[PDB]
């Protein structure tokens, strides 16, 4: 099934980009408020990245001039079913040696046990 | 005469009734196990009652740049009991604060030297499932430790 | 001495004309029946003609912050019926605070000390179905419990 | 089928999962407003949840950093019929041992006596 | 002929909930304008209510705690073709108890003899 | 064909409804401005009335509270082949004996001889 | 002295030319057959040529809240037939209005003391299908009744 | 004296150069052939160039409210040749109102007493077409025709 | 063919107008400036016009009475492909003896040798 | 393959056009902030253009007289697989004797080997 | 003696440095081949370096309306060359203006009287693909031509 | 005395610790390795912390335009460390600009001749994906260089 196919980050399937994956972790700061933030350890995987974003109040939005160079790049991801790691909203994503965010929580799906998913957006900003 | 602080280093250790910056939970009597920080934290990890302090403007006195400031603090109040206990929970937010500034209170960063409000408690919108708020900004005055 | 009390603890025993805080049904001869609270509740609860009551700004006096309160009111007030029975209703809450004012009158988390409107009774749109809204702001002033 | 078909807390339907639910009551606070809350006492059940989706407008506030590490998640829910209960606007659920508050009124399908049931929504945030 | 179905008050059909109608009269206030609503005697009658008015990604509308906490809820209508009653908009309606507004005049449908009927729009907010 | 099928203002089909229509007038004010309103001579013809999709931001205006009582309602309009007249914006119709406004000039297809016809959209505020 | 009116129950009489509140058509020679409100009516009976007379707002006076008030109305007028018929009745209702306080007018439910403009009359986007509309805000003046 | 007029009636036979009101092309030779009105024209019969004068505020004076007024009218160039010419035939209506002020034009409506700028001519964005409008804000006294 | 099919200006075929089309001049103004507009000369020719519509955010767009009697229609335009020249913006149309302006530049459609064309936008407000 | 099907500078086919096509150049302004622009020397290759369904609160922004004579031309841009350098946003084209920006980063598209290619989007104001 | 002219006739052969009106194309040694106008060229016939200068307010004078008038224009500078590259062309144009004051410059439709900023050289979002603005508003001052 | 420059060549010397235009690193000990610069670089090559000028405003001086000038600033610093490493960040920004101006450093380009906060430094939301910002306006004042 698309859910469990994708090889090891050494030898990839052919839809599927080899990444490091860093789950988040939780920090204080120097008066003691706990911030989310990606983990220094990152665990090596696979990942299938798919466009996203072209709406039309959005689309505008992908290069702008106002106060700097600024881009923005949007994806959906999903890790293949073998990978148990969930990436909570502030986890990170480095994919084609560019680091991605995962940006909110992952959307789960779960009609059937054969059916059943999680998929998470990236962007880059 | 040390270097001036952000206004967090002076503020939180008043609220919380500790010097240790590490540990949010207010221990004054009026506010005991109030949440006081200046960043709200994640849904997995937040709890009510909470207040935030957070720097909306304010200069550094301009006939002495680096030995008074007077940076104005947005004070907010957030419950999930109900508004009269968010509305009272900052009256005795400002009871402290007001008191801090007569007894004159040292801090490891800095001396709080007065407090005004700029603009009063007020009710508004709060972008928490079912809870209430209510936000005011405090002038405060700053004055560099002494070493 | 006492403490400066939360403004809605002082004004809904006046609008209401009784000192039970647990039921909002106004007894005073012009208002009578009129729901008087802080949050409107829910439709499947809610009755209507109503006034409702919000903080929106005000401080403590800068010469003894823990003596003296200045506190704005939003006051707002509604009905079914027509405009001008909301008008009329408004008005006759304003005629209760300038006479409860006037008499100095003691509640227990407060005396009202003065009544002053910085903007007066308005016409505006309602967010219920089929309801007139007025509305106002009332600049209070609040002297502490005398114990 | 699928209105009826959900399990046991202890053992649901592979579509379903398990949930605490908080029905409303109304308490008055301190100055005699009603307010709606969750009761304190819940009730346990199996809920079918599915992700309420997207729009150009609403998903840049699925996370945010203006003054905290907020984050938004809209699922849409469904009891099997065999609850009898009905939640409301102030009720709340504890799925996956998280804290979803219901959203909304419930939506109200009655086109015939056997196609009949109740959707609800949950938001988190 | 679904236009035609529904019982009456004491037993409805199965689509069908009885409804008590409230058609509209104009009262003046006492300064002299005429005001549409309600009139103080109902029609028993049977009625077909569906889940939305028109579509809208602003579905954040439907619960509040900006000042109070309120609800909306939106609901299509339909009537027999029997009931001849025509409910301009200042009119109300009684569903399972509570009372719900007609919002906006009756669309009216008349492609043919046999097709044509009046669909409301109903709210509680 | 539907384009042309429409009766006579005392005997039309079931599709369509008898109207009066005032076409075009234009008139000069106090000042020289040259205003446009309806004809004082109205042409009795008949025409088929269709819902207009209200289903944007439109549906929110269809009752309104804040300045008296104000209900928008809007309606698609045509006329058999057979009426040579063009309405244009600002014109008038009466129809079930109300009186409703042309919005904006008419909607003109062309695609042949066999297609072609003229559509207008009328209001009431 | 009787209580203050709600401001409705002092202009509309002045405008209307007669005490009756039940019937909206004016008959004062400059305004005759117009219709003088508060509230715009349901298009099924709405009638032009038609004023609107709503309160924006202003407070009592402060010197005897209970002897004085200053209402601020906005007034509106709505025509179908042109904009410099618009401007006119506006016009001749604003001339009605500085009449009927210079002779210090007695309506069953107050006086009219003064009239004051305090945006004149300008020309905006009006609600409704062909019509035009002008407007503008007064702040009256309004007496209590002899009683 | 008679009553005021409308500003309508005052500043158009100024600016168009003949008190005839049915005919709205203008005939002073600095703007001749200028269509000069109150109300923009449907688009199949505007003409351009043309001028909108449209009152925009300015209330009766508070000395003599029926003696005289000051008017705020916001006046309105477009043209389809280029925005200098729109500028051009501005600048060429201000020299006609400020000469006309100069003289205290009669008209049968009313006198033009004087005419100040409240806000410049400044450029702006079109409603219409390929067309450039330029607009600015002019206060302008009027008196009543004796009589 | 429906793209190379269309008349001469004298005798249209069934569903095209016969037109005066002006293309594009650069004229220069009073301080040097270089403007756009429709030239002097116009080409007789024909033009197949089709309704674009309104979307929910513009259909109350079509009749405006804020500033004056204002109104704004848009059509769709092509002309028959062996028309070689090309309307630049700046340029205007004679349709129905009432003048149109082209809004925008002319869309290009060039996915193959025998599909290719050219679609404008006219505009009229 | 509509995928590297389109020919060379010289000779394309017929939905490509020949294009020169300047890519990404890193430079240091007088203060040294780090700019992106176009290189001073481009490739020659073909490219194929497809207008994108700029709609609603876009369509009117086609063409402006606010400041100046100004228009939006968007075209979706797509280049043969044999082309192996990449374009990144601020990277530049001429196309039809024209110059044409990149608009924001290329779209990956990348679902197997014989699926997978990038699409550019363009912009012309 | 003479009239007013348009503020374009002004200060674009101050900008320029050249009376041909018909040469968009700046000379001034610090602005050498800058495209100066008040309206943006089609994106066809488009150059950058560009300014432009928008008429946004500024009256006549009260006191003698035709002598003397104060125009306040924006002033916007453009670039593709870089943000540094934009402020320079900004504040080397606003030199030229400076200098062509002191020295009283006589141009064919009047005279540069005086220059004063009102808002000095802000940053902006530019309209334009890769291309940096800066802007602000000079109130110049204009006399009229002897003849 | 030479020409006043654009007011990046005169602040980013000073909070860069260096003469070197180019190379965009600060190296003063309060704020070593933070990038100081006028233009946020693309996400390929953009690094935190990150320091950011940009003008906004702020006029020659009217007494001598040549020879004195006062540009406002809004000066703004991200982090994607911390809420309080940026408010920290920002305040030692502030502490080089004072002591460059006590001891009126020089620079190739020109004099910084004194310093003011017209509104202090104030949190906002942030623009990058997961970084704090806080900002203010610093009114400047610079002179040109000798000879």
């Amino acid at each position: 099934s698309l859910l469990d196919r994708g090889g090891t980050y050494g030898s990839p399937e052919d839809g599927f980009d080899p990444v490091t994956v860093y789950p988040e972790v939780t920090r204080k700061d120097r008066l003691g408020n706990t911030l989310v933030g990606p983990s220094l350890t990152g665990i090596e995987t696979v990942a299938r990245f798919q466009v996203q974003g072209q709406s039309g109040t959005s689309a505008r939005r992908a290069e702008m001039d106002d106060i700097g160079d600024m881009t923005e790049q949007v994806y959906t991801m999903r890790l293949p079913r073998s990978f148990t790691t969930e990436l909570k909203s502030g986890s990170e994503v480095v994919w084609r040696g560019e680091r991605w965010g995962v940006y909110g929580e992952p959307r789960r799906y779960k009609g059937s046990r054969r059916i059943a998913h999680l998929e998470y957006t990236v962007r880059r900003f | 005469a040390g270097k001036l602080p952000i206004v967090g280093e002076v503020v939180l250790p008043i609220l919380r009734g500790h010097e240790d910056l590490s540990n949010p939970i207010s221990t004054v009597p009026s506010l005991a196990g109030v949440h006081v920080g200046t960043w709200v934290e994640d849904i997995d990890s937040r709890t009510f009652p909470l207040i935030t302090v957070r720097r909306v403007g304010g200069t550094r006195s301009p006939e002495h740049p680096t030995l008074f400031t007077q940076p104005v603090v947005e004070m907010t109040a957030y419950s999930a009991a109900d508004l009269p206990t968010t509305e009272q929970m900052y009256e005795d937010a400002l009871e402290v604060l007001y008191r801090a500034a007569r007894l004159q209170t040292k801090t490891p960063a800095g001396y709080l030297h007065s407090v005004t409000e700029t603009l009063g408690a007020s009710h508004g919108p709060s972008p928490f499932d079912r809870t209430w708020r209510v936000f005011g900004l405090i002038r405060l005055g700053i004055r560099p430790p002494k070493n």
